[PDB]
RNA sequence: UAUUAUCAAAUUAAAUCUCAUUAUUAGUACGCAAGGACCAUAAUGAAUCAACCCAUGGUGUAUCUAUUGAUAAUAAUAUA
RNA sequence: AUACUAAAAUUAAUAAUUAUAGGUUUUAUAUAUUAUUUAUAA
RNA sequence: UGAUAAGAUAAUAAAUAUGUGGUGUAAACGUGAGUAAUUUUAUUAGGAAUUAAUGAACUAUAGAAUAAGCUAAAUACUUAAUAUAUAAAAAGGAUAUAUAAUAUAUUUAUCUAUAGUCAAGCCAAUAAUGGUU
RNA sequence: ACAUAUUAUUAUCUUAUUAUUUAUAUAAUAUUUUUUAAUAAAUUUAUUAAUUUAUAUUUAUUUAUAUCAGAAAU
């Protein structure tokens, strides 16, 4: 029983509650109605058997999913297809719709991008979901610094370890990515950089269009020495640390940037009991690519 | 039960009116 | 089943309870009863147990008594609780009354 | 065939001893056909008998509960 | 075990061992209320 | 269009009436078992209790097309705002104007009010076979 | 002497269904709402148990009254 088996095994229960019938809820999920759903013997799906008793269901927690995200096995339907289901509901419902939060696509995107290795399912589904999120009224989740930067990072991710020389395809796809974009909030992290770095590894000028000349700006991290408080901060920065990993290890005009090797110390320090997610990811995919 | 009720009731009537019919003539 | 008629048990199977005893499939080709128990028989060895069960199907009436130890039987599920206004340990007197049992599968279908 | 405790043979006096149906042999043998077996086995019963009470049914002046009428008693306070 | 008989069990209180009947204590049976009901502890 | 064979968007051309939903079986057809008139039929230049907020479904005008839910989704169902003092109602389907979802027209649908039309409920008088064994 | 049917009636037996009654509910779902244990993030108001709480609720109905049908009777 692994921990991202329990947490699948919650979301899955999460969702079943949800999709239930609002009449049924109360005679498969409280307790104090076991004798009349025994009574009253509800047949399931399809007529397979009489209703279930069930527990109560409480809100389920953020990390449940990204949990599983990192601690997924090579290839299964268990993930690959958790986003296709989890999106294949009715708008109407709520609970379903807004538990995504902007700080889950970034990841999503490295177990499909590392250890899964089927990335292109991932971008493919990231497409007729737009307009259904719109109507779901969240379209905050695809915003600039955890979708459209990290979307910018797995493109450099791509065109690093592999060939690529296709200026035209690349400022096209830089255009759809700008389109795909729906919720405007620049912020510390800044893309100028990345699509600079693009632009002069395929030979294409960097062009887009609304976007902001904000400088970056990372929140230092402290020399706290504590527990749960230090695991905490870490985990609500982590993202903008592989971000800076990788201005590092590509961009060679980093030079005269200072606060991204900063803050990549500073999270370091604050990191000293494992090792860097940054190379962690670097040699799992060349170990599974190879 | 609630018919025979009903029904004494009736021939209670009947025989009141009956008297009452013997006692004017 | 011992916990079931347990007389240390509050809620256990009384005279007045409507039960259903489901038969192994494997081991016999019966079908489930419904009946109203008339009596908890227990005696001196606890395997030798039995309860008497009422029912009136249609218009015919039928009583069954099944040693609640019988290796022929999974379990006993119970569809209604008794009600407090029988006032015996056995009710044997309600046979023939307005307290009888009627259709006890037609009443809980309806 | 000269004790006692125990186990006991041959004998003697009795009890018992049974009878239907069904099935296979075999629709065979026998028969123009209709019908249709002996020789054997097995199963279910009948009738009689013996024992037993785990269970079921009866009883159950053991016992417990409800109730009708009359009467009497103990305990509480109250009064003397 | 039984009409009385006859048969069978026990008559222990021990420098070493035994339960016959009643009473007593447990575990059950019956009776019919029963968590509200239990005495409890904490 | 994922720099790879994944899932979508939009268009042209098609499939499904074994999934939800609307309309149609209060008619027509057949029959005469009942039924003798306190509850039926026929007839009045008949009556009021001075008859539903009755439209059933086409005309003639006016107006109106909205918010939440539940269903997979709706022109499915439920609760809610007005609009001739009443707690009085609804619906969307096919262009062209507008994105690096609506505003307007044409089309058929939906709802309310006032009349018309077709239609409804209940009464009176007279009549309706034989047996008084 | 007597026999067998058919129909109809009630001061009479049970009696499916429904209709009117009365009547208590962790109430059965909620609403409602004292509310109370929590949820859960990057630091939330259903969601269960329960606890509203009179609103409807239901099936028990708690008590009766009508009623298809069939019993005896005339
Ligand atoms: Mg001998
Ligand atoms: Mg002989
Ligand atoms: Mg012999
Ligand atoms: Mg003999
Ligand atoms: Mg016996
Ligand atoms: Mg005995
Ligand atoms: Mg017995
Ligand atoms: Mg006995
Ligand atoms: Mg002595
Ligand atoms: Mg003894
Ligand atoms: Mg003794
Ligand atoms: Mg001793
Ligand atoms: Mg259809
Ligand atoms: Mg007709
Ligand atoms: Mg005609
Ligand atoms: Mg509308
Ligand atoms: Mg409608």
């Amino acid at each position: 029983a692994s921990t991202g088996e329990i947490a699948k095994a919650k979301l899955d229960e999460f969702l079943i509650y949800h999709k239930t019938d609002a009449k049924l809820k109360p005679f498969i999920y409280r307790p104090k109605n076991a004798q009349i759903l025994l009574t009253k013997d509800i047949r399931d799906p399809k007529t397979r058997e009489p209703l279930q008793p069930r527990p109560p269901v409480k809100p389920l927690s953020k990390q449940t999913l990204n949990d599983f995200i990192y601690s997924v096995e090579p290839n299964s339907t268990e993930l690959l297809d958790w986003f296709k289901e989890w999106t294949g509901t009715s708008i109407r419902k709520r609970a379903i719709w807004t538990y995504i939060s902007p700080i889950h696509v970034q990841k999503m995107l490295t177990a499909s991008f590392f250890k899964i290795g089927k990335y292109a399912h991932m971008v493919g589904l990231l497409y007729g979901i737009e307009h259904k999120f719109l109507k779901a009224q969240n379209p905050s989740v695809f915003d600039i610094e955890h979708f459209f930067n990290t979307n910018i990072m797995c493109a450099l991710h791509r065109n690093r370890l592999k060939d690529y020389k296709d200026a035209e395809i690349a400022q096209r796809k830089l255009q759809v990515a700008w389109k795909k974009v729906l919720n405007r909030k620049n912020n510390t992290g800044l893309a100028n950089i990345l699509v600079a770095t693009l632009g002069r590894q395929i030979g294409f000028t960097p062009e887009l269009t609304g976007l902001q000349p904000v400088d970056i700006s990372l929140p230092d991290i402290p020399n706290s020495s504590s527990g749960a408080e230090l695991k905490d901060l870490l985990s609500k920065y982590e993202g903008i640390y592989l971000i800076a990993r990788t201005l590092l290890d590509i961009d060679q005009h980093n030079a005269q940037y200072l606060e991204l090797q900063e803050f990549i110390r500073q999270y370091q320090n604050a990191l000293s009991e494992s090792s860097d997610p940054y190379d962690t990811h670097l040699k799992a995919l060349g170990l599974l690519e190879t | 039960s609630a018919k025979a009720v009903k029904f004494l009731k009736a021939q209670r009537r009947k025989q009141k009116n009956e008297a009452k019919q013997a006692t004017l003539k | 089943k011992r916990k079931l008629i347990s007389k240390k048990n509050k809620d256990r199977l009384k005279a007045g309870d409507v039960v259903r005893i489901v038969y192994d499939s494997s081991k016999c080709s019966y079908d489930t009863f419904v009946g109203y128990i008339l009596s908890i028989d227990r005696k001196q060895l606890v395997q030798d147990a039995s309860l008497l069960l009422r029912n009136q199907i249609a218009k015919t009436a039928v009583e069954i008594r099944v040693p609640l130890f019988s290796p022929l039987i999974e379990r006993i599920d119970l569809l209604t609780p008794h009600v407090s206004s029988r006032q015996r340990n056995k009710h044997y007197y309600i046979r023939g009354t307005r307290l009888d049992v009627g259709d006890l599968e037609a009443g809980l279908r309806r």
